[PDB]
């Protein structure tokens, strides 16, 4: 998260606040979007009111904009990760380079995380690496 | 919201996946009957699940094949038109492959009841044939036994409806001649004659003389007629119910689905009423009359819409091109008149289309072509006007960053295809061949060297 952001983010909700104690209306919450250059359709930012009293909270808002924010910056981050290796620009992963960085900082634990990595990656070996998201994020 | 609704997508496609075909097939019934406005993107994703019900009913499951024809034809029509749309139609050509392997808010539409009269034929026909309905009738009140007496009560087995021919007034017949009567006046608007042939022919209460009105069988397209006066009367029937529950004020009753999303017994009601008038006709003598194999005689028609489009397509209509190359692959699946007019019309696409070889189109012309060549055998001494065809539309793309190995590929595909079982366009290729040769090029080389044979 990013300071700016959460500081617009706070302006733009309490600008479009009269009273101040957290309480906009229902309908001011595309209003609020749009002046945030968020714009979905009718029936998600229904989905969205319905995550929600008819008074749109502060945190909960901060949290729904975090995920659309967080979706497209964790494509990007999955972008950049693995433009660390693999400088040609295809994406693919050899098998004992997955030997080599999947112990890395942060788990870095025992060798079954390597064995259960390489018993299901597909192996041509250049691997793309869009199988191993939709292998850990079930 | 558009994430549940793609939920309950993905619940119905997992549903219709693993579940025999029969059901799949009563499904596809109604898939067929709203898919006829997919030119509404979720008709387009439930016509991509009927598609992969027909690639699960193809060998096996593929009665309902005139169904399945008439939905080849809807899906035909509709998708005339030249996104989402292009997974529906590489859907389509599934769909078309599948069928090959066969080969291998509702609303009712009322017409209008009392406005066409009726001939005097038959006029000297229902004073009969009333008495035999209410024979019938009878017969099937006293199958409990209603013996008519003063006091009208259902405990003894006593109905004021156990009455003969003589004792009915003026208007106690038109009571359950009405319907009869008003179903008459319907089956003689649309243009059907009935027209002279041959003659023919306990408990108390009414006793009739009746003839056995339940063994009596018609033909195909006579009881194609019946299944239109049946459709008829239970979109009347429809229609009565929905402006009788649309009196109040409230909502409806659950019935109110597709006419291939219903039961039996009250269309079976309505098949006694339409067919109790035929059964006695065809006791009598009266004969009642009007008053698979297409996808591939279509498919010349096909053919010829396709090359009448493709020789102006310079506009949006190159996707009913790639439609055309993925029906013509389709049929490579599911494979000589029409073929040879097929033939003849893919030489004709490839010579109409020659001068401006949209964008798509540009890519897939070398993948028809080559679909072409290929089912050239799957399936006639003119082929050298088509070969000069070639042989133009060569010269017109070895000058107009890989079009001249195409052409050569062409080329290939086009020698393969005559020899895969006059000389102007040998002397056409090698003059092209020895004017492009000091100035794509080593594949043409190994090229004329394999389609050499």
């Amino acid at each position: 998260l990013t300071e700016e952001q959460i500081a617009e983010f706070k302006e733009a909700f309490s600008l479009f606040d009269k009273d101040g104690d957290g309480t906009i209306t229902t309908k001011a919450l595309g209003t609020v979007m749009r002046s945030l250059g968020q714009n979905p359709t009718e029936a998600e930012l229904q989905d969205m009111i319905n995550e929600v009293n008819g008074t749109i909270d502060f945190p909960a808002f901060l949290t729904m904009m975090a995920r659309k924010m967080k979706d497209t910056d964790s494509e990007e981050e999955i972008r950049e990760a693995f433009r660390v290796f693999d400088k040609d620009g295809n994406g693919y992963i050899s098998a004992a380079a997955l030997r080599h960085v999947m112990t890395n900082l942060g788990e870095k634990l025992t060798d079954e995380e390597v064995d259960e990595m390489i018993r299901e990656a597909d192996i041509d070996g250049q691997v793309n690496y869009e199988a191993f998201v939709q292998m850990m994020t079930a | 919201k558009g994430c549940s609704l793609t939920k309950a997508q993905r619940d119905s496609i997992e549903v219709c996946l693993l579940s025999r075909p029969s059901m799949m097939q009563h499904l596809l019934r109604r898939l067929v009957f709203d898919v006829p406005l997919l030119n509404k993107m979720p008709l387009k994703l439930l016509t991509n699940h009927y598609e992969r019900c027909w690639k699960y009913y193809c060998l096996p499951g593929g009665a309902s094949e005139e169904e399945l024809h008439l939905s080849r034809k809807l899906f035909w029509g509709i998708f005339d038109a030249l996104y989402e749309q292009e997974l529906f139609k590489l859907a389509l050509p599934c769909l078309s492959a599948v069928a090959g392997a066969l080969p291998p808010n509702f609303n009712p539409q009322p017409v209008d009841t009392s406005n066409i009269t009726i001939p005097e034929k038959l006029e000297y026909f229902i004073n009969k044939y009333a008495e035999h309905s209410h024979d019938k009738w009878s017969m099937d009140k006293l199958a409990n036994g209603w013996i008519y007496g003063e006091i009208y009560s259902d405990s003894s087995k006593v109905q004021p409806l156990m009455k003969p021919y003589k004792l009915l007034s003026e208007k106690e017949k038109e009571i359950y001649r009405w319907p009869i009567k008003e179903s008459l006046k319907t089956m003689l608007a649309w243009g059907w004659r009935i027209e002279r042939t041959r003659e023919g022919d306990a408990a108390h209460g009414y006793s009739p003389r009746a003839i056995d009105m339940s063994n009596v069988t018609l033909s195909r397209d006579l009881h194609a007629m019946a299944e239109m006066m049946a459709e008829n009367y239970h979109n009347i029937w429809a229609k009565k119910k929905k402006l009788e529950l649309e009196s109040k004020g409230g909502g409806n009753h659950p019935l109110l689905v597709p006419y291939d999303t219903l039961t039996a017994k009250e269309k079976a009601k309505d098949r006694e009423k339409a067919q109790d008038i035929l059964k006695f006709l065809q006791i009598n003598g009266y004969a009642v009359s009007r008053g698979y194999f297409l996808s591939a005689a279509s498919r010349p028609l096909c053919s010829g819409g396709h090359a009448s489009n493709k020789e102006k397509e310079m506009v949006f209509c190159k996707l009913g091109v790639l439609v055309r190359h993925r029906i013509s692959l389709f049929g490579n699946d599911a494979t000589l008149h029409i073929l040879g007019q097929t033939l003849d019309a893919r030489t004709v696409m490839k010579t109409g289309l020659e001068s401006v070889k949209f964008l798509d189109n540009a890519a897939e012309d070398l993948e028809k072509t080559m679909e072409n060549l290929k089912q050239g055998q799957f399936t006639t001494t003119v082929a050298l006007l088509p070969m000069l065809s070639s042989l133009f539309e060569h010269i017109g793309q070895h000058q107009f960053l890989e079009d001249v190995q195409v052409s050569c590929y062409r080329i290939l595909t086009s020698l393969y295809a005559l020899g895969t079982s006059v000389e102007r366009q040998r002397s056409a290729l090698g003059e092209c061949l020895a004017a492009f040769a000091g100035a794509a090029f080593l594949e043409t080389h190994l090229d004329k060297h394999n389609i050499y044979s």
